[PDB]
């Protein structure tokens, strides 16, 4: 019966919440009492990669922690040279309508899509010199929001409708396909183990899938808005999410609560980009006020505010040494923060 | 991607030619040109270049003023056009696309090069003794000295190394300090200090024998070294 | 300089890749891009078949002007967050079936959705090529079926000439920013095949406009 | 097919109320131990001096 | 007497109103998101820069140090130098101009070819090549005419120069200025009239009549008496010439001064951009 198994739905949902707020001892604020404040954080535009000419909607890191890949609304997808400001490739794109991009581990391969519902990858390193579309992958209906590589052969895709797909290059269909959610599914998150990852959506609700089992763990709400952005803890037991609701909560894995909000009263827009910082103790949010922000991890008191962007910053990430962080907004510029 | 040469002949001494090779297989519009000569039992010397576009042009001392070098992207080919032609510029000249950007592998491919037969400040490389005495299953250590440290301030040395079997085109194996091409087993593995640089074949076979060559690409000249022939 | 031989040779490829993107940039300069919206009813298809997945574009030049059609009807996800992406469209090309009325309504869904694209904040200083077609078949169907029956406060005669000037009244009063933009009506047909002329008169309109902002005289 | 959806949904609702969780003090501790334990290697944190910085010039 | 605290007083005020406005300018014009997006922003720049040499080079110099604060500069090399320079700076603001009607013509007129006949990579090659020009021909006025030191015969050299500036200033310029600027306006309220706009057309109608007249009215007595002087007659009163004549210069120097306005500041996106990079810039 409809109506029992709704009560069944209901009355579970219930109990979850029960089992979550029976686990909650001290909140992350009392816990983090009697400790220093991070305090300014003087950051200041090291590099200006001025190439673009159209919005940039995503940008990546390479694990070398200095090539960068940007994909903007023209045809074009720039790699750029972090340390020295020069343009490695200008990749064509047989679709201009790009958001998202994705740069390989092993810095041989770069993805791309947008409202081609095809998540293109290209192939860096050829026999040739040109880069060339290694597959087409294709079988996503709604717009692809991220991808992320979780090697050079493997690829999770977070799409327009109400599904996520593990695709396998070398054959264009997709082995795990994760079916949980409801509305858009924006950007994800892999985790350093490669066994999880995180994923949001427009329904104010993200989720731990199992990329092996193909099925969804546990569940995260608290949201009152769609989720913009979402960034995996460095440890691998928490992630932090962006909503425009014009807020950032840190959420747990094992407590599968969230610890404490990232929410000031001077703030009306929403956050576009989420990341971690090395440790996992800075947070840096891309706000829609033309503006990013530093958001102390175990304190939710706020530290630097990086202005440097004439528009709204819609792509942010930090390196994996951590020695910088580059954003990239809708005017066609990518600062680079140190 | 082959790269092939194509003219050379009997000129006489004062005479003048052209020398075209036809890419077929790659971006040539993209890929930067050397042109590099090799005496008949010598070894290697570069003479031209020309970068993607044509817009920077570098000569060898022998051949500046000499020889005009000139690259045609629509039909895919690359030119050399000397002029007053000595006793000395007879070789085996070889066509070599370089593409440079951030981890890229210079001097990758070298066409099969052509003949030709003429009637009757830098940075010196040297490698040891010229002559190595090697049995298969070994493993042999090749070192070449430099003139001056080619270690630059962006930290990466810039040695390179080349493999020229018998009758054949030389490769590329090592195409950095330390580092590896593509298609060369992970046998070959050289690192150096500095001016001294070293490469170790972990156990070499019947294929990977000839005269070796290490060239810097710090001062532009891009000398080369003498040969370190292997043989039992 | 302070630079070594591989390093000059980068930058040197990467002010080739500047020289490229600048001139790519100038090409794309030239085009108009022109934004596909419809009704529930796929009418979009059916009208570029005369003119002759997700996102499709739709390559033609006409006296001498390269054009770009973007018809995202096949999105079928939240407008919301891909809708933001193409501001600076020259001009939003909108069709209303004129016969879909006796079927919320159909023209109640299309009021909605235009309203939706007009009062757009990205949309303030775009123009809206607004297409009404199936007249032959509304001009059908509008004395059989009353106007009343969505439009409550149509109190005119049910013959086409002031049938057609209601509703395109009516479109015309959603845009609540009549100076920043200005909103196009063609009542075209099956066979016409003047609209590519008509959209190439509101495009030189729209150009002429940008131009005078540009140059300060408007 | 709704009733198929609704059970979907109360098959993975179970799934998830079927797992050991952790206290947040716990949580907290562990997150909290994971910054300390990696404070000096952020160069954002600490600022990195000029020397080892590769964005000096 | 007592009218030399006139000048001094009208070149200040001339200097205060031109100097920060144009220096702004540049200021805002000179960022990669407008010497790239549009042609308009570049060719603006170059008026600004011209403008700001135009007050620096004539006002700063000559009407301030060699008329009431210096005055005794040794006249071979630097003063006949500053003559060249000013000149130079002259014919920059007035010939870039030149090319801003063109390019608002052709956007008005044919804004198909628009972006195809004008981009900011050929207006930079224009601005160069207009300014390297305008130097070079500036260098014939080393020999420039000389009447205030002293009433004596003027020979040929003096009767081409003078000739030729009156022409490349005032005569060719104000010529085009007139057929563009009518012609755009004919053909902006006669051949479409699609959307029936009269707030739009009326603006620009006003505004590019505020251009031609203005600048025809402010440029006519410093060329009305160098054509006096030459063809009217050779009449008496040293005093009035020297009285008129910097009224003159003074007309024509506020020309110079309110393009800025007339240019820039009615443009609505450049007052967006002012602000938006005063916020941003402060
Ligand atoms: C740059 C030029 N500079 C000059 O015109 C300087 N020469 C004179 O003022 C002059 C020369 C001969 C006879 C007479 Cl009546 C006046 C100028 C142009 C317009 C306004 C101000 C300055």
């Amino acid at each position: 019966e409809l109506d029992q198994l709704r009560q069944e739905a209901e009355q579970l949902k219930n109990q979850i919440r029960d089992a979550r707020k029976a686990c909650a001892d001290a909140t992350l604020s009392q816990i983090t009492n009697n400790i220093d404040p991070v305090g300014r954080i003087q950051m200041r535009t090291r590099r200006t990669l001025r190439g673009h000419l159209a919005k940039i909607y995503a940008m990546h890191w390479g694990t070398d922690s200095r090539l960068l890949v940007s994909a903007s609304q023209d045809g074009k997808l720039i790699i750029w040279d972090s340390y020295t400001t020069n343009k490695v490739h200008a990749i064509p794109l047989r679709s201009s309508w790009v958001m998202t991009c994705a740069y390989a581990p092993s810095g041989n391969y770069v993805a791309c899509g947008g409202l081609d519902n095809i998540c293109s990858i290209y192939n860096l390193k050829t026999r040739e010199g040109n880069v060339r579309v290694s597959r087409e992958l294709a079988g996503h209906t709604g717009y692809l929001s991220c991808c992320r590589f979780l090697d050079d052969n493997q690829i999770v895709t977070s799409s327009g409708d109400t599904t996520c797909a593990l695709w396998d290059i070398e054959t264009g269909q997709q082995t795990t396909t994760f079916t949980g959610h409801t509305g858009d599914v924006m950007s994800l998150s892999l985790a350093p183990d490669t066994r999880l990852f995180v994923s949001g959506a427009c329904d104010a609700s993200a989720k731990l899938w199992d990329v092996r089992e193909g099925m969804c763990r546990q569940t995260f709400t608290g949201h009152e808005s769609d989720i913009n952005a979402i960034c995996f803890f460095p440890n691998g037991n928490a992630f932090a999410t962006g909503s425009d609701d014009a807020t950032c909560r840190l959420f747990d894995l094992r407590a599968d609560q969230e610890l404490m909000t990232y929410s000031h009263d001077n703030i009306i827009c929403g956050i576009t980009s989420v990341s971690f910082s090395k440790s996992g103790r800075l947070l840096l949010a891309g706000y829609d006020d033309f503006n990013c922000n530093v958001w102390d991890a175990l304190k939710a008191d706020r530290a630097g505010v990086l202005a440097g962007h004439d528009n709204r910053v819609s792509c942010l990430g930090v390196t994996d040494d951590g020695m910088a962080v580059a954003t990239g907004s809708w005017d066609s510029f990518l600062k680079i923060w140190n | 991607v082959q790269l092939v040469e194509s003219g050379g002949g009997l000129v006489q001494p004062g005479g003048s030619r052209k020398l075209s090779c036809s890419a077929s297989g790659f971006a040539f519009s993209s890929f930067g040109m050397h042109w590099v000569r090799q005496a008949p039992e010598k070894g290697l010397e570069w003479v031209a270049y020309i970068s993607s576009g044509s817009g920077t042009i570098y000569y060898a001392d022998t051949v500046k003023g000499r020889f005009t070098i000139s690259r045609d992207d629509p039909k895919n080919t690359l030119f050399l056009q000397m002029t007053s032609l000595r006793s000395e510029d007879t070789a085996m000249y070889y066509c070599v696309r370089s593409i440079y950007y951030y981890g890229s592998s210079p001097f990758d491919f070298w066409g099969q090069g052509t003949t030709l037969t003429v009637s009757s400040s830098d940075i010196v490389m040297t490698q040891a003794t010229s002559s190595v005495p090697v049995t298969p299953g070994e493993s042999v250590s090749i070192s070449c000295r430099s003139s001056k440290s080619l270690l630059h301030s962006n930290g990466n040395t810039y040695l390179y190394w080349f493999l020229q079997r018998p009758g054949q085109s030389p490769q590329l194996l090592i195409y950095r300090m330390s580092n590896l091409a593509s298609g060369v087993p992970d046998r070959f593995s050289g690192s150096g200090s500095g001016t001294a640089f070293t490469l170790t074949i972990s156990r070499l076979e019947a294929e990977d024998v000839g005269v070796y060559y290490c060239m810097q690409h710090l001062e532009y000249p891009l000398t080369f070294g003498a040969g370190t022939k292997l043989e039992l | 300089c302070t630079l070594s031989a591989e390093d000059k040779a980068a930058v040197e490829r990467s002010k080739m890749i500047d020289r490229n993107l600048r001139e790519d940039g100038e090409k794309a300069a030239r085009e108009v891009k022109l934004l596909l919206l419809g009704a529930g009813e796929s009418g979009k298809s059916t009208i570029v078949k005369q003119m002759k997945t997700g996102i499709v574009e739709t390559h033609f030049t006409f006296k001498d002007l390269h054009f770009k059609m973007f018809d995202v009807g096949g999105q079928r996800s939240e407008r919301k967050k891909w809708i933001h992406c193409f501001e600076g469209v020259t001009a939003i090309i909108f069709c209303v079936a004129l016969s879909d009325y006796d079927l919320m309504n159909r023209m109640h869904e299309s009021m909605k959705l235009f309203d939706s694209i007009c009062n757009n904040k990205w949309f303030t200083d775009t123009s809206i090529i607004l297409f009404l077609n199936k007249k032959d078949l509304f001009e059908e169907k509008i004395k059989k079926s009353p106007l009343t029956i969505c439009y409550p406060e149509y109190a005119g005669s049910n013959t086409y000439e002031e049938a057609a000037a209601y509703i395109q009244c009516q479109f015309e009063d959603l845009n609540k920013r009549k100076d920043t933009k200005e909103i196009y009506t063609h009542f075209t047909c099956a066979t016409d095949t003047k609209n590519v002329q008509f959209v190439f008169d509101a495009v030189t309109d729209v150009i002429i406009k940008n131009n005078l902002k540009d140059c300060g005289l408007f | 097919a709704s009733i198929a959806q609704a059970r979907k949904l109360v098959e993975q609702l179970k799934m998830e109320a079927n797992i050991d969780r952790i206290k947040v003090s716990k949580a907290a501790a562990d997150l909290m131990a994971y910054c300390e334990a990696h404070a000096k290697e952020d160069p954002l944190l600490t600022p990195v001096p000029a020397s080892e910085n590769p964005f000096r010039e | 007497c007592g009218l030399g605290f006139v000048p001094v007083v009208y070149y200040s005020l001339l200097l205060c109103l031109g100097l920060p406005a144009n220096i702004l300018t540049v200021i805002i014009l000179s960022q990669l998101v407008a010497r790239r997006q549009k042609s308009v922003y570049n060719y603006l720049l170059a008026l600004a820069a011209a403008d700001i040499l135009v007050l620096f080079f004539i006002v700063f110099v000559d009407f301030l140090l060699e008329d009431f604060i210096l005055n005794m500069q040794m006249p071979q090399v630097p003063d006949k130098i500053i003559e060249v320079l000013e000149f130079s700076s002259i014919h920059t603001s007035i010939w870039i101009t030149v090319p801003l009607t063109i390019d608002r013509y052709i956007a008005v007129c044919h804004p198909l070819k628009y972006h195809t006949v004008s981009y900011p990579a050929r207006t930079r090659k224009v601005i160069v090549s207009v300014y390297i020009t305008c130097f070079l021909t500036s260098i014939p006025y080393y020999w420039w005419p000389n009447i205030w030191t002293e009433d004596y015969i003027s020979t040929s050299v003096h009767h081409v120069l003078i000739w030729i500036h009156c022409f490349t200033v005032y005569l060719v310029p104000c010529s085009i200025f007139f057929i563009l600027n009518s012609i755009i306006v004919y053909k902006l309220r006669r051949k479409s009239n699609f959307r029936l706009r009269g707030y739009s057309t009326g603006k620009t109608t006003a505004i590019l009549f505020t251009i031609t007249s203005i600048f025809a009215t402010l440029w006519a007595p410093r060329i009305i008496m160098i054509l006096y002087h030459l063809y009217g007659a050779p009449i008496q009163n040293r005093w009035l010439v020297h009285i008129m004549s910097d009224i003159a210069n003074m007309l024509a120097l506020l020309n110079t001064a309110i393009n800025f306005f007339l240019y820039c500041f009615i443009s609505k996106r450049f007052r967006t951009m002012a602000a938006a990079t005063l916020k941003a810039f402060f």
